């Protein structure tokens, strides 16, 4: 159970390792990098709008088009930068394994299935060249404009962290929880439609042996059963994944409507600006 | 047609002919105080304190105009209760002096004897009366027919082959996780019988012997337990055939279940019965306990499901007869 | 002190010397009243039950009751928004513009709580005090409207209109009760009508009680708390997931899929198992499941815009200079703010804006459940259609090759799976141009052709979006390959691993499977350009439409001057915008791709067959 | 794993489950509001003595209102209740005349009937609701179920040779002064049993019966005594071996004392269970009482100790076929 609901750390850091430092240097700086100059886009396009509500306009629309400029570029540069240490990675590590592989002894070969030394080459690899670059994308642009997006509505109203300590805590259960059950349920989702397609398979490869037996009726049962099951494990999935939705969704409605009123307090009678409001809203 | 001695809730359906009453049935005047319903209950006794507060507003505002008190006066005289001006007056009084509020507004002074000979009575019977009805509500409150209510017995009673003899089995289940102290199970079976002297009696009620294995009637009953009544030699269901078993057969087997409520402390009885039509032959109940995650957990919703069972389709008699030719 | 008709004129307000009932404070007393009593009632017998396994059943209008009393709240919280918002101005703060409709708050919260737990016991004759209190307040909320109608109150001024929709809601509650009389005769009727749960959920191993639970826990699925509680402590198995329910059945949904083939059937002769067959066949199955995720989905788009409408409203009233609020309207010497001034405040737009999201999310997540469990119902049935259809089909046709065991494989693996995600997507399919072309028009709205510019080039990512989508599927299509060849010869270097260890063929054999390898690198490298563009396409297009929106509306336009609430509403517009934008190509792939696949489905169904 | 029926401290595990509730669990409501926990019940009480407060203080203010006492008056009117200027006099008036302290600065006056209504109504559901609330804590007061908890049973069962044959011995003791009346003691084998017709039911229990002179169940329970069932040849533990008394058999032995407190005069139940590895082979129970200085002296740190004698390690009706072998 430990094990289980542990993250594979260690896992993570040998991935990343791999990659080498010059490109891991050059991703997480041009992630932080780029993430920073869209939240100096955004606040930009707030202390432009202040200006002219008092009312240098082209002065801050040549900054506003540099700033969009650049972070045209920096997104070029973190796409092709992710995907370049996702090949790298690829690349080298299925080198390495199969070097392994072939120094291995022979008791090695004769105990251990080939199954398992072989759904390493065809799924992990298979996971690692193509899921992995994508995921860990979406997971570091996320992270860091959640991180990024908290910071600027904490920016804007510095009492909202104060409300912002127990939503963290809510948030953290929430998701370890949903990461525990979620799991569990993918893993059982994914056994339970492996029996399905088998037994698809065993009745058309011996039909006449069925039909023979008058066993049409028991393999439909079969099926049923099996699909069934499938079935209740996709419906256990996409339960446990709306729970973690609806939890998320209401956490965000608490985080504009506190930052909302927070603002506007604020704003009308405390000197705050409409366009860093506008800002920490959106 | 087909008159069933009591029902399946336990309601007992005897009606009761030329009943001479002589004052039996009110010199028991609590016990029917208790057993009314609960707002015919708050309804008797509102209407007692009501009427109570009346007599005594009738007897101050009776004092208070034959003091004078009602009629206009500059001062010299002092009222026995002051500020005494109409019935209303009195009526607020009376309220007042009997619930003990006392606003003093209206207050009883020293200078006629009547107002306090009134005072004391008026005292005296309002505790009284207030006692009749705290003590009577107090035995309300305590009453256990309703803990009767959630004491479920199965609708269908079976009769199937255990341990190579018939039994006349039934389930009966408790839905709170309070305890029914000293539960004794009584059995009888209720039948017009004839005597072989030519006495004909209508409700004879037999008592058959629970099967235990102390030989008594005791349960404990915390998950549904199968009641079953072992038909052997000697029993009113020895010549019990299958096809004895329909709705205008004279046969009801009635089941007295008894114990004291371990909240309350008092006794309550529930019972049901079963006519012939309502016990099955050849089944038997389903297991309805099972042992998941650690705990005995019962499934209610199996509680009087019942599965056909392969037995002897003849009376426990011919039973013993033929089992006697087989040996 | 508090007052509750206020501190005015030496208190005057509490003069009643001209008619008690058309004085405007005692009628607002007087809906107090109903909320007091529902509250005496009903605490103790809730607080009594706070302190086993019931197999709950719902009673008649449930659904329509929980809707009915969401709407309530809705309501009430905008009376006490108006009420708040409405005594800004007097010194004296009035409690009676407010409090009555927060203890209106309270007592819906308190009623809807009563009737679960009523509900949850059966025991419906505890509905007697939900009963007498619809009567009450409907009959108070009547006397302030009627009395309201005679004050010359008219639909200008927004309490008016309020106070009309609570009439109307409460009327509705009183009349679900009354049905609820009517249905499960628990009064005046000398036997009531038993009900009985429903008997999947007697059943001891259905734990998917998301049909079963009532409408606040199926669209919050507060039913998956213990679930998910219990997981924490110990791992999920084929156990701790349970039986399917009855309406969510493989049998049950191929029984209903047959129905629907035997009336297409019926109507159509020629060709009964083609494709136009079989997708009036799934309609006819699933239709009403379709249309109400769909009809949560347009919703949730719907409400969706509240987000840059209330910040276009909020930052508009925030951006005013020395805004001094005062209502003009004063009635009884009480201010009653109008619906137009209502909703110029910025802390009622952002109240309606948390109301707004939490209501629009709740949507969004039912409408994407409805999708899927008809998804997974579908795929239920679809299977079961096919594993009929292989107990009768002749092995003639197996024989001749015109079918494999992997073509009947791959079309249960990967064909049924395909239009079982499109009908995950099926609710997009006009979701998406309703969301897309209301969302272009509020951005007209609000800023202008130049917005209409940013749309456009915004809309450009859906297009770009197909291409490079298409080009990375034949990309991994190409490693696919390679890696299908890589596999063979790795498989064979395994099996024969005994046989190299013995001759030392192990390095002559690497650099194959590494040419292999390198070959595939050389695929997977497109691959990976491809996924780069998608991604940078992804996170790039907002940052230029929002960069040619802003720059051309101050500098080519040359149109109203920017604003702090037009330009913040429009990014959040844009930010709306781009997920539906970005998701249309992988709706429209997986349409073609259900076509494509319910064509071979009938290909499959109307081929040779074993006689009787 | 291994699910016990009753713990040790004679709390029952059972999970009930698919109950179809018909609102028969709150139509017993004053047995709920006596069972709950005290905080609980306190919580309860306070509450509906604050709504009724509330709501009549709603009623007291509307009246007050509906009469004009709230504005300043001209001075010519009397007020149907005096001195009530807010909510807050409403609240305190309401207070006085249901707890019937009646502080008199706000009192009811004869001027609108409706006030001398709700008074009538008021003092009528004070007096209602405080006998409810009185008599429910009576019945509370009154739970011995905490005179159940000292009441001890031996930790570890015992099977030793007594008089040539096999008993199953425990020790049950009492820790107070107060006599328990007519204490009867039941034991059941819990035990999942297949019948020869092949009915499987998961948790019979069989009575068995405990060993005493007159042939029943009534213990005299000053002293803590040793209660033992004889092992006879009709007996569920007929066959149990020494090597059956491991924790995953299929066996627990339930024992249930029952009897009334000298003191409230209600009758309790207290109980326990011993699975078959609690039950000890080859040990009797030490002698806990002794006559110290003219009195008789019991022990009770000695309470559940045994001694390992020496006793055959084989089952009981081993014993009778190798004791007729001997004979
Ligand atoms: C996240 O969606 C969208 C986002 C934006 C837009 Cl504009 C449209 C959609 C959309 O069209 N969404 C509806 C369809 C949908 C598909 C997957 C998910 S899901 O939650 O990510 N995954 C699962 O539930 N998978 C279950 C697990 C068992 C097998 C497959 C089903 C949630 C919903
Ligand atoms: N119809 C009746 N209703 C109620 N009680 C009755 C009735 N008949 C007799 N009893 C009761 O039965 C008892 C007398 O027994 P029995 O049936 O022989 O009556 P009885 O001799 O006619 O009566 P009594 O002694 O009053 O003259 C008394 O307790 C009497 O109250
Ligand atoms: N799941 C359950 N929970 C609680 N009580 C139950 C349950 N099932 C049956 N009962 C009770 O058992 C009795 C009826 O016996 P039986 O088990 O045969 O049920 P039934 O015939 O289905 O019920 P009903 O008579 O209400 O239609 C009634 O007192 C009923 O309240």
């Amino acid at each position: 159970l430990h094990q289980r609901a542990k993250i594979p750390w260690r896992a993570c850091t040998k991935y990343l390792s791999s990659a080498g430092i010059l490109l891991l240097s050059l991703l997480v700086f041009s992630q932080l990098l780029k993430h920073m100059v869209l939240v100096a886009i955004d606040y930009w396009l707030a202390k432009w709008t202040d200006s002219a509500l008092v009312l240098d306009q082209s002065v801050y629309a040549m900054v506003f088009t540099l700033l969009c400029s650049l972070g045209i570029v920096l997104c070029l540069v973190t796409s092709v930068t992710v995907e370049w240490t996702g090949l790298k990675v690829a690349k080298r590590l299925h080198r390495s394994l199969l070097n392994r592989i072939i120094l291995a002894p022979m008791r090695f070969f004769e105990t251990t299935p080939l199954g398992s030394i072989l759904n390493r080459f065809s799924s992990d690899c298979n996971t690692i060249d193509q899921h992995i670059p994508s995921t860990l994308e979406c997971l570091s642009r996320s992270t860091l404009l959640c991180v990024s997006a908290l910071t600027v509505i904490s920016y804007v109203t510095p009492v909202f962290l104060v409300a912002l300590l127990p939503l963290a805590v809510v948030c953290y259960f929430i998701q370890k929880y949903f990461r525990v059950a979620s799991r569990d349920l993918q893993q059982l989702d994914d056994t339970t439609q492996l029996p399905l397609l088998s037994h698809f398979a065993e009745t058309v490869e011996g039909l006449t042996t069925i039909r023979a037996f008058r066993y049409e009726a028991r393999f439909q049962q079969k099926l049923l059963e099996y699909t069934d099951s499938n079935n209740i494990a996709s419906l256990f999935l996409t339960a446990a994944n709306r729970w973690l939705e609806v939890r998320m969704e209401y956490i965000g409605a608490c985080v504009v409507l506190i930052a909302a009123a927070t603002s506007i307090s604020n704003s009308l009678h405390r000197e705050l600006s409409a366009g860093l409001v506008g800002l920490g809203l959106t | 047609r087909r008159a069933r001695f009591v029902s399946k809730k336990g309601n007992c359906n005897v009606a009761h002919k030329n009943i001479r009453e002589e004052g039996r049935f009110l010199q028991d005047v609590f016990t029917t105080l208790v057993d009314l319903k609960w707002p015919h209950t708050l309804l008797i006794f509102t209407m007692s304190f009501l009427c109570s507060w009346l007599l005594f507003a009738m007897a101050w505002w009776l004092i208070a105009f034959a003091h004078g008190d009602l009629a206009p006066s500059e001062g010299t005289a002092e009222p026995c209760v002051t500020s005494i001006h109409s019935f209303s007056s009195a009526f607020l009084f009376s309220i007042e002096v009997q619930v003990t509020i006392g606003f003093g507004g209206r207050m009883v002074t020293e200078e006629c004897p009547l107002a306090i000979l009134i005072l004391i009575v008026q005292n005296i019977v309002g505790l009284m009366i207030n006692a009749i009805m705290l003590g009577c509500i107090f035995m309300k409150t305590a009453q256990a027919h309703r803990r009767a209510e959630t004491l479920i017995f199965s609708k269908h009673a079976v009769i199937a082959l255990r341990h190579g003899r018939l039994c006349f089995m039934l389930r009966v289940g408790d839905l709170r996780k309070s305890m029914i102290i000293s539960a004794t199970i009584h059995m009888q079976v209720v039948r017009k019988t004839t005597s072989p002297e030519g006495e004909v009696v209508p409700l004879h009620q037999v008592d058959i012997p629970m099967e235990n294995g102390v030989g008594g009637n005791s349960i404990f009953l915390v998950a549904p337990l199968i009641i079953y009544h072992v038909i052997d030699a000697n029993s009113p269901l020895y010549d019990l055939a299958p096809s004895d078993l329909h709705h205008h057969q004279d046969l009801e087997i009635i089941v007295i279940l008894e114990g004291v409520v371990e909240t309350t402390g008092i006794t309550t009885q529930a019972r049901t019965s079963y006519l012939a039509d309502e016990i099955l032959w050849g089944q038997r109940f389903v297991p309805i306990v099972a042992e998941e995650d650690g705990r005995y957990s019962v499934d209610y919703s199996k509680f009087g499901n019942t599965i056909k069972v392969p037995t002897p389709l003849c009376t426990a008699r011919q039973l013993d007869e033929d089992h006697s030719l087989l040996e | 002190p508090l007052a509750f008709c206020g501190t005015e004129n030496h208190s005057a307000a509490y003069r009643v010397d001209q008619g008690v009932l058309n004085n405007g404070c005692f009628v607002d007393a007087l809906n107090v009243v109903p909320h007091v009593f529902l509250l005496f009632i009903t605490f103790p017998i809730l607080f009594i039950g706070w302190g086993h396994h019931s197999t709950w059943l719902h009673f008649p209008g449930h659904n329509l009751r929980w809707i009915l009393t969401f709407i309530l709240l809705f309501v009430l919280v905008c009376e006490i928004a108006e009420g708040i918002l409405s005594d800004g101005v007097t010194e004296s703060r009035h409690l009676h513009l407010y409090m009555p409709a927060g203890m209106a708050f309270m007592a819906a919260i308190t009623s809807v709580v009563y009737y679960h737990n009523i509900e949850t016991s059966n025991f419906p004759k505890l509905l007697i005090a939900l009963l007498i209190y619809w009567t009450l307040a409907f009959i108070t909320k009547t006397i302030k409207f009627v009395k309201f109608y005679d004050h010359a109150i008219g639909f200008s001024q927004l309490r008016f209109c309020l106070t009309g929709l609570l009439v109307i809601l409460y009327g509705m509650l009183l009349l679900v009760e009354v049905n609820v009389i009517r249905v499960r005769r628990y009064i005046f009727f000398k036997t009531p009508r038993k009900v009985k749960p429903p008997e999947d959920l007697q059943d001891l191993g259905v734990r998917f009680l998301q049909p079963f639970v009532n409408l606040l826990s199926k669209g919050t699925y507060w039913w998956m708390n213990a679930f998910i509680k219990t997981a924490h402590k110990k791992p999920i198995d084929l156990r701790a997931i349970g039986k399917l329910p009855i309406a969510m059945r493989a049998l049950t949904n191929y029984q209903r899929l047959c129905v629907a083939f035997d009336a297409q059937a019926r109507k159509d002769t020629q060709s009964p198992q083609g494709a136009r067959a079989i997708w009036r066949a799934l309609c006819h199955a699933f239709g009403r499941r379709l249309i109400l995720s769909s009809t949560f989905r347009i919703l949730a788009d719907l409400l969706g815009f509240a987000g840059p409408l209330c910040i276009f409203g909020i930052v508009d009233h925030l951006g005013k200079e020395n805004h001094v609020f005062q209502p003009k309207t004063q009635f009884l010497g009480v201010y009653f703010v109008s619906s137009q001034e209502f909703l110029g405040n910025a802390y009622v737009l952002a109240v309606l804006l948390f109301l707004a999201l939490l209501l629009q999310r709740t949507f969004l997540q039912a409408s994407y459940y409805v999708a899927i469990e008809t998804g997974i119902n579908l795929r239920g049935a679809i299977q079961t259609k096919i594993y009929n259809k292989i107990m009768h089909l002749s092995t003639s046709n197996l024989s001749m090759g015109e079918m494999t065991a992997g073509q009947i494989c791959n079309l249960v693996a990967i064909d049924t799976n395909q239009l079982m995600w499109f009908f995950f997507l099926c609710p997009n399919l006009w979701a998406m141009p309703v969301q897309i072309i209301v969302g272009v028009i509020l951005l007209y709205y609000i800023l202008g052709v130049s917005a209409l510019i940013g749309a456009a080039v915004i809309i450009l990512l859906a297009p770009v979006q197909y291409f490079v989508a298409t080009k990375l599927s034949q990309a991994q299509r190409s490693t696919l390959e390679h890696s299908n060849e890589r596999l063979k010869q790795t498989n064979e270097m395994l099996r024969g691993m005994k046989l190299l260890k013995l001759y030392a063929w192990e390095s002559i054999f690497c650099s194959r499977v590494e040419v292999t390898r390198r070959k595939e690198m050389t695929s997977l490298r497109a691959f990976a350009v491809y996924t780069s563009i998608s991604i940078f396409m992804n996170t790039a297009i907002p940052i230029a439409a929002v960069l040619i929106t802003f720059v051309g509306h101050v500098s080519f336009f040359k149109e109203s001057d920017l604003s702090p609430s037009v330009a913040f509403a429009s990014l959040s517009l844009f930010h709306i915008l781009v997920t539906p934008l970005f998701l249309l190509s992988s709706v429209v792939r997986s349409t073609v791709k259900a076509l494509v696949s319910v064509q071979k489905l009938s290909e499959f169904l109307s081929s040779a067959e074993i006689r009787e």
